[PDB]
This record gives C-alpha cells, sequence and structure tokens, in this order.
C-alpha cells in the first residue's frame, strides 16, 4: 500500500519556533485523478486525532493561520509558525488517493530539553 | 458539535470476539459514510473498516477478512463493528471516524475505546 514516511520521527521545540515536519509517499499521489489527496491530523496527549489540513494545502474549520500545508507528487510539508502547547502532539499524514486509506509514520512534536 | 462516543471495550481472551458501538450526535449520521481506525500501542494507525451511509460495506482489509464486520443502525445513529478469532495483534484503541465529502477522508474522530487481547 502506500506508505507515508514522516521525518523528523521526533521533533523537540521550544513555544514561538516555526517549524516544518515532512510526509514522504511511497508512490506518486498525481498518478490517478485524484491528485494528492494528502492530509494531515494532530493527535494531542490523551485527546483524539484532529483533521489539520486536507489536500495538501486546505485548513479544516478552527485550524489557526499558523498551520499551512505544500507539495505535489511525493513530498509535503506541513509547517506551523509560532509553536503554542496546543500543537504539541503526534502529526500523522494520510493519503486518500490510492486504496487502502494509509496513514504516515507520524511526527512527535515535543518540547526541548 | 459533532460527537463520536464509541463503546464496547475491555477484556478478550485469544480466539473471542468484541462487539464495538459508535453513538453519534451533532450531525445527521445516515448521510455520512463512516470508518474504524485502530491504534496499536506504538501510536501506528490502521484502517479497519469503511461503511456507506446506505450501510453498504466498501472496506476491509484482506487481513481482517472473514473475521470482522462493519454495520449502522441509522435510525439509532449507530456505527457498529465486529471482530472474531481476535489475536494478540487485535490488542488497540478503536476509533469511529467520519468521512468527509470534501476531505475524501476522515474529518471526526471519537474518543476511541480499548480491545486488550488475553492469554
Ligand atoms: C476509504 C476510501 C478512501 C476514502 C473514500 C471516501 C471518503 C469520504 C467520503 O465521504 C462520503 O462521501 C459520500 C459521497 O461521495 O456521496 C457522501 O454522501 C457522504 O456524506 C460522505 O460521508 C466518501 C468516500 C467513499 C469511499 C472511501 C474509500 C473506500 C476505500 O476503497 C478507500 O480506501
Ligand atoms: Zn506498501
Ligand atoms: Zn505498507
Ligand atoms: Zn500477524
Amino acid at each position: 500500500d502506500i506508505e507515508l514516511t514522516q521525518s523528523p520521527p521526533s521533533l523537540p521545540v521550544s513555544l514561538g519556533d516555526q517549524v516544518s515536519i515532512s510526509c514522504r509517499s511511497s508512490q506518486s499521489l498525481v498518478s490517478n485523478n485524484r491528485r494528492n489527496y494528502l492530509h494531515w491530523y494532530l493527535q494531542k496527549p490523551g485527546q483524539s486525532p484532529k483533521l489539520v489540513i486536507y489536500k495538501v494545502s486546505n485548513r479544516f474549520s478552527g485550524v489557526p493561520d499558523r498551520f499551512s500545508g505544500s507539495g505535489s507528487g511525493t513530498d509535503f510539508t506541513l509547517k506551523i509558525s509560532r509553536v503554542a502547547a496546543e500543537d504539541l502532539g503526534l502529526y500523522f499524514c494520510s493519503q486518500s488517493s490510492h486504496v487502502p486509506l494509509t496513514f504516515g509514520s507520524g511526527t512527535k512534536l515535543e518540547i526541548k530539553r | 458539535q459533532v460527537q463520536l462516543q464509541e463503546s464496547g471495550g475491555g477484556l478478550v481472551n485469544l480466539g473471542g470476539s468484541m462487539t464495538l458501538s459508535c453513538v453519534a450526535s451533532g450531525f445527521t449520521f445516515n448521510t455520512y459514510y463512516m470508518s474504524w481506525v485502530r491504534q496499536t500501542p506504538e501510536k501506528t494507525l490502521e484502517l479497519v473498516a469503511a461503511i456507506n451511509s446506505d450501510g453498504e460495506p466498501i472496506y476491509y482489509p484482506d487481513t481482517l477478512k472473514g473475521r470482522v464486520t462493519i454495520s449502522r443502525d441509522n435510525a439509532k445513529k449507530t456505527l457498529y463493528l465486529q471482530m472474531s478469532s481476535l489475536n494478540f495483534e487485535d490488542t488497540a484503541l478503536y476509533y469511529c471516524a467520519r468521512l468527509n465529502y470534501a476531505v475524501y477522508g476522515m474529518d471526526y474522530w471519537g474518543q476511541g475505546t480499548t480491545v486488550t487481547v488475553s492469554s
């Protein structure tokens, strides 16, 4: 199936940092009619996954302007311009371009040492 | 507000069966495609099954094929998941997630219900 490799696995941050996390697709998301159906979820600690962005760049309902997404083909990026405590948790990318719908290896956003 | 509340998890012996429920509120349940996603201890997420608003399964992983059933009760605004012959690998956090037409994917997710397979 389509493997979604997220880099880095873990990202230590300071509040107010601007970060970019990556999602690399094992196959092109532009090979069919469903071009770059690549979404991002945030699983805050002790909470359910929440939709952040879908279809690369679309901010879901309630998602602040500090979040943005880019990419086409196989390399997608999620950028957070001023990390807040509410942004910490596990970020999973997801693809619905090819059957079946798959989930990424995750990037844990956590406070730095 | 869109709400999804899963239930039915607990302890199951090796080779046992589980029946999960997910009661929906804050939206017209009957017009939405629904899914079950499990999260292993490693935090890995995997789609277990998806069903159209008509009550027709639209996806099962080849591996769970034969031991899984996804159903819905539109009138009770409830989604179900049945799994048999549980093995150690079935131990997970089971989430019900709504499917969004514009996303072509999950939008809202419940709180999950834990299934712990035992020996
Ligand atoms: C899981 C899946 C990718 C996601 C696809 C999806 C995602 C959202 C969705 O939204 C639903 O869209 C319906 C429609 O298209 O009319 C609307 O009526 C509903 O309100 C809405 O819940 C419908 C569908 C249809 C089939 C799903 C695929 C089946 C698998 O093979 C594949 O891996
Ligand atoms: Zn694969
Ligand atoms: Zn794979
Ligand atoms: Zn196995």
